[PDB]
């Protein structure tokens, strides 16, 4: 979250583990650079049951 | 205690001043700039 900007860089890929994140590489692209120019200080995440 | 609101209520022989006008008010608003003009950009030649 930059320059005025909400910055996020992101990628799609899969997995083939069963309780990890795993080795081997990758990049990630972006997403956005969102024109909200806020403070942030913490979150939380969103999930649903 | 009175209706706060009034009807102008226009007919087609209103006067110049009483005439009915719209109105269209454009406030720019910049703290990354989204809308710009006509971007003349021109032609390509190699």
């Amino acid at each position: 979250n930059i320059d005025g900007y909400f910055k996020i860089y992101s990628k799609h890929t899969p997995i083939n583990l069963v309780r990890d994140l795993p080795q081997g590489f990758s990049a990630l692209e972006p997403l956005v650079d969102l024109p909200i120019g806020i403070n942030i200080t913490r979150f939380q995440t969103l999930l649903a049951l | 205690c009175y209706f706060p609101l009034q009807s102008y209520g226009f007919q087609p022989t209103n006067g110049v001043g009483y005439q009915p006008y719209r109105v269209v008010v454009l406030s720019f608003e910049l703290l990354p700039a989204t809308v710009c003009g006509p971007k003349k950009s021109t032609n390509l030649v190699k």
